[PDB]
């Protein structure tokens, strides 16, 4: 009998939350931005093509300097490229070839990787010897790691396929805080510009907002009908965008706790693998399963352009800190730097 | 007259249209088919050679149709025919290289001695083209060098000991190259078929499917090569000795000329068969 | 280019050479994906996923065991697009045991793996384990408990044939792949020999398809 | 499952007890940010090859 | 991480000797290596250079055709074969580690160095000052000049600042301008542009006493400047 009462209380709380969200929504973002000048057309060209991978590329991450980028692939390799000159700087062979995520430290000293091995391995790039050594192998997750992000040189936040995200202390190798609440596998992670509160998207068609210190869920966003694969904060930290298998991108605001706009096209029936914003945030670059990337005017839900040129699925794309370039990875073992 | 002016032009016209259409469609081999160090380079060179063949077809069509000037006949003797022959022998050499590559991948005879055959493919294509063109060009630059009175009709306008002698040597060398390529192709494909038959699987729909499909395709390649090339290279040397020395009777010259015309018609109709047999089976050549 | 630029280019070229060498070394190495519902002893041992490397007659084998990954398969099964073969282990003694029937759950998993959109052309090696126990417990219990429509002899050979036939009859698109079935014995490494034969047949088919004479 | 239900109820109560702003103000803030930072955006506004690090 | 050399000793003029350097503590295969020689009372001079993989070699014009440099990666050793030794080849020979990628720190480590005694176009680096007197707790600026501008088109200026402590091998302080080498205290700074460079020490201590040398890596004669000696 108590279970029924608890379920009724939970349903009442959910109804109250829905009523509050409905009340807070008066004018749509499309209504407000109807009276702005649309972007005419975006025509980016492949400035560089980074070759050398012999397997599907599952992850990439730009550096803070916006010149060096890290890649991960099934060939058990993790390459740091010089994008300006197309020169390989390091070629780190991973102990596990099943890598699904890669990260670049903001300071540039370390890179991280993870995958089916249930380990986030930190690699020290700047050592007295000329090789990159494994700083340590972080363990504790039960499911595959989907996204690892550096907060600083000592703290790394990871998303796993055991429905829990974790915050680590690299010096001690211990989980400082474990985040719980997701029913499904967590497939995405994005840190706020202040590195203060981050958001994760899971396969329960929900996105949850966390705090690194307190380790509890501030907000829950539920708009999607399928599995969220990628997530990205707005540059101001007050909004984030999600990509899901139902061929729709959605914009959520943290303060209003609601979905503002949805990005969808009739000709698009494939899923979304990676989403990123421009430096200003008006362009939403989303990768897709149909071998190409799309540029969406984030304020008008209009397709500004298409980044075609990949012969297989686009798995990871990133936009540099200075906003000059966009680098898209694909399963055809080819990176391409756009403008 | 009817043989060399009515029947031959119509067959050459239909073969020319077929080759133009097929090579225009096969021009997707460069865009919808990314290249590599594998046998794709060989297929690209073969399709280029076939396109050049079909582009040289109209010159011969107009020349042998009886309509047009004698300068077109001289141009055929000097440029178009030489290009057709050089493209034919380039295609033969690339078929042989394809046979060697297939024999290497399936049979795998020596993984420690035949290394310098995969990453070097573009340089090998350059070597083949340069060798065949360096054979063919002296025929171009020595023909039309002795037009004095009536050389407009007869297609022997060569100079001297440095003239017709090079024609004889060039034809002999090309025929020798073809026979070497043919022998090597037979040996390599026999080895491939033996290796495929060595696969011991039974009571399997897919084992029989794969086995029979591969056997039928290799048999088709060998059979088409044989039927479209053996007659020309068994009848060419007597024709060359007839054209380089006029001791033969008139009937011998006539019959040898007709044989050369029809056998080259077959070796030219090989253009329309090349895509169906070689290009379609290519995995990247399916989109 | 400057002096350091030239030296960086040289370093990148050395990295490219090493990458090409590693790719050539890893292209000839056979990748196997081991699944079950089941029986892994003597086949995988002789958190995370388990990597097993062994060599049999001048071929290097990698077998991946993903049984410890307790998550949704649809988000990590595409990592195994290029595996040479899928080794699937089904126990024959689970027809009368419940974890739905154990054998029926095994059949459902086999159907999902065989008809997955990533393995439309990936051969499956079906190892039917515990044949000794199945022979021991087949006289005292008929297969009608698992398959009510058996209508056949309750002997070891007929029962095994029926199980095998039911397993390959779940293979739609039964033209681009052959399913290899073997009852696991423990003499003279016959399981390894069967895996070797299946893998070399698959290698022949792949080489023929790549060479464009299929 | 009672403890899990109680934890879910507590989390839902904490989520409900949150102040929210209007979507109109939210869109206004996003528009203001995008319009203010429109100059520093090479993707939105292409830059000359002199300042373009990729060429 | 350490480099130790061997050989040296008295060599009759016109002879030959093979200097060898042993590498320990680092991935010797991945670093290009240099030979920098110092006269008994003069500045540093660059002799030879062997790259990673032994694919790129250079020699100084004064030792070209008479010296041979080779490395043995499996043994983590490096050699410098000398032929037709002259009286001008007497020097203390140093082996220098140098790795070249983006953001690298070339000339980071220097060997102990072995002495060789023999019985009896190019960018010029100018360090006009010498025997500069210093006092502890005071700031000192050291100048350096170049015949050709060291600012490449990519924005990288190639000036290497070194520190020759008395009786010790040179230590890298600044590799590219305003790039402080690892392990160097954060009181050293580099500034300048084109053909003018300065090195500033915030508060010089007893360990900052030594001879400071320049380098250009723009081209491949590697030229130094006669160092400026700081003395208490
Ligand atoms: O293997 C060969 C064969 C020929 N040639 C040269 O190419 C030209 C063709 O000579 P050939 O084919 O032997 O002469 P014809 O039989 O006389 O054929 C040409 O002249 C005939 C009558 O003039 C016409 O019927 C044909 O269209 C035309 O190709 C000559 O320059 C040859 O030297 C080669 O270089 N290599």
């Amino acid at each position: 009998s108590e279970l029924d009462q608890l379920r009724q209380e939970a349903e009442q709380l959910k109804n109250q939350i829905r009523d509050a969200r409905k009340a807070c929504a008066d004018a749509t973002l499309s209504q407000i931005t109807n009276n702005i000048d649309p972007v005419g057309r975006i025509q980016m060209r492949t400035r560089r093509t980074l070759r050398g991978h012999l397997a599907k590329i599952y992850a990439m991450h730009w550096g803070t300097d916006s010149r060096l980028l890290v890649s991960a692939s099934q060939d058990g390799k993790l390459i740091i490229w010089d994008s300006y000159t197309t020169n390989k700087v390091h070629a780190i062979p991973l102990r596990s070839s099943w890598v699904m995520t890669c990260a670049y430290a903001p300071s540039g000293n370390y890179v991280a990787c993870g995958g089916l091995d249930n380990i986030c391995s930190i690699y020290n790039l700047k050592t007295r010897e000329g090789n990159v050594r494994v700083s340590r192998e972080l363990a504790g997750h039960t499911g595959y790691l989907s996204c690892c992000r550096f907060l600083d040189d000592n703290q790394i936040v990871t998303s796993s396929g055991d429905t829990t995200c974790a915050l680590w202390d690299i010096e001690t190798g211990q989980q400082t805080t474990t985040f719980t609440g997701h029913t499904g596998d967590v497939m995405s992670l994005s840190l706020a510009p202040d590195t203060r509160l981050f958001v994760s998207g899971a396969c329960d068609a929900s996105a949850k907002l966390w705090d690194v210190r307190e380790g509890m869920c501030r907000q829950t966003f539920t708009g999607h009908e399928s599995d969220i694969n990628a997530i990205c904060f707005f540059p101001n930290g007050n909004a984030f965008a999600t990509g899901s298998d139902d061929a729709t991108c959605r914009l959520f605001d943290l303060r209003a706790d609601q979905e503002l706009m949805t990005y969808s096209h009739d000709n698009i029936i494939c899923g979304i693998t990676s989403v990123s914003f421009s430096k200003s945030g008006r362009l939403l670059l989303a990768g897709y399963d149909d071998f190409n990337c799309n540029v969406w005017d984030a304020l008008k839900a209009d397709r500004a352009g298409v980044l075609a040129g990949h012969d297989n699925r686009v798995s990871c794309l990133g936009v540099t800190d200075d906003g000059m370039a966009v680098a898209t990875g694909s399963w055809d073992s080819f990176l391409k730097i756009w403008n | 007259l009817l043989i060399t002016q009515q029947i031959i032009p119509v067959l050459y016209c239909m073969v020319f249209i077929a080759g133009i259409l097929l090579n225009g469609v096969s021009g997707w081999i460069f865009f919808y088919v990314p290249s590599s160090k594998s046998f794709i380079i060989y297929l690209k060179n073969i399709v280029i050679a076939d396109f050049v063949m079909s582009l040289t077809f109209p010159f011969k069509i107009l020349g042998d149709s009886g309509l047009g000037p004698w300068q077109l006949n001289v141009f055929v003797c000097r440029v178009s025919a030489v290009l057709f022959y050089v493209n034919m022998y380039v295609s033969i050499v690339f078929f042989g290289l394809i046979s060697f590559d297939r024999y290497y991948k399936i049979v795998k005879p020596l993984w420690t001695s035949f290394i310098q055959s995969v990453s070097y493919s573009k340089l090998l294509s350059v070597i083949v083209w340069m060798l065949m063109l360096l054979l063919a060009v002296p025929n171009i630059i020595l023909t039309n060098q002795s037009v004095r009175e009536v050389t407009q009709i007869k297609c022997i306008e060569l100079k001297s000991e440095l003239g017709r002698k090079w024609h004889k040597a060039s034809n002999y060398i090309f025929v020798a190259i073809f026979w070497i390529v043919f022998l090597l192709l037979i040996v390599f494909y026999t080895a491939i078929t033996k290796k495929i038959f060595k696969s011991h699987l039974k009571s399997s729909r897919n084992s029989t499917s794969v086995k029979k499909k591969s056997s039928r395709n290799i048999f088709s390649i060998v059979f088409v090569f044989f039927v479209c090339f053996v007659p020309y290279h068994i009848a060419r040397i007597p024709y060359t000795k007839s054209q380089t020395e006029a001791h033969y009777s008139c009937q011998s010259k006539e019959i040898l000329r007709y044989m050369k015309e029809f056998t080259l018609l077959l070796s030219a109709a090989n253009v329309c068969l090349d895509p169906i047999i070689y290009f379609f089976l290519c995995q990247p050549f399916r989109e | 280019l400057s002096a350091e630029d030239k030296a960086a280019v040289e370093r990148s070229k050395m990295i490219d050479r090493n990458l090409r060498e590693d790719g050539e070394k890893a292209a000839r190495e056979v990748k196997l994906l081991l699944l079950g519902a089941s029986g892994k002893n003597t086949i995988v041992k002789q958190t995370g996923i388990v990597e097993t490397h062994f060599t049999f007659k001048d071929l290097h084998f990698k077998m991946f065991d993903v049984g410890a990954q307790r998550s949704e398969r649809k988000k990590w099964i595409h990592c195994f697009e290029g595996v040479t073969a899928i080794i699937f282990c089904v126990a024959l003694s689970d027809y009368d045991l419940v974890l739905m029937n154990r054998m029926h759950a095994s059949m459902k998993l086999f159907d999902s793996i065989c008809n997955n959109k990533w393995f439309t052309d990936t051969s499956i090696i079906l190892f039917l384990n515990k044949k000794d126990l199945f022979e021991e417990k087949i006289k005292k219990s008929p297969l009608t408990i698992c398959y009510p429509e058996y209508a056949g002899s309750n002997t070891y050979e007929e029962a095994a044939a029926y199980i095998q036939c039911q397993f390959e009859d779940l293979n739609k698109r039964k033209d681009t792949k052959e399913i290899y079935t073997h009852f696991t014995c423990s003499t003279d490494t016959k399981n390894v020999q069967f895996v070797f034969d299946a893998v070399t047949d698959v290698i022949i088919k792949n080489n023929l398809k790549d060479c464009g004479l299929f | 499952s009672i403890a899990q239900a109680r934890k879910l109820v507590e989390q839902l109560k904490m989520e409900a007890n949150i102040d929210r702003i209007k979507v109109s103000k939210a869109a206004a803030d996003l528009m203001a940010y995008c319009e203010a930072h429109a100059k520093e955006d090479p993707l939105l506004t292409p830059v000359p090859a002199s300042e373009n690090p990729f060429r | 991480v350490q480099l130790v050399e061997s050989g040296g000793g008295l060599v009759q003029p016109g002879g030959s000797r093979k200097l060898s350097c042993s590498a320990s503590g680092f991935a010797f295969s991945s670093f290009g290596m240099h030979w920098v020689r110092q006269a008994p009372e003069k500045g540093l001079e660059w002799v030879a250079y062997i790259s990673s993989g032994s694919g790129t070699i250079y020699y100084a014009d004064t030792v070209k055709g008479r010296f041979t440099i080779s490395r043995d990666d499996p043994k983590n050793t490096l050699f410098l074969q000398m032929t037709s030794l002259r009286s001008e080849d007497t020097a203390m020979y140093y082996c220098v580690r140098s790795i070249y990628y983006y953001g690298s720190s070339p000339f980071d480590f220097w060997g102990q160095g072995t002495t060789l005694t023999v019985s009896s176009s190019d960018i010029v680096m100018t360090q006009a000052t010498s025997s500069v007197p210093v006092t502890p707790g005071e700031s000192v600026s050291i100048s350096c000049r170049s015949s050709k501008s060291l600012l490449h088109s990519n924005g990288n200026t190639y000036l290497y600042w070194f520190l020759q402590r008395p009786g010790q091998s040179p230590q890298l302080l600044i590799y590219r301008m305003s790039n402080l080498a690892s392990g160097v205290p954060d009181r050293f700074s580099g500034s300048g542009s084109g053909t003018a460079f300065t090195l500033t020490i915030s508060r010089l201590e007893a360990e900052d006493v030594g001879v400071y040398y320049c380098m250009q890596h723009l081209e491949y004669p590697l030229t130094f400047g006669a160092g400026t000696k700081l003395e208490l």
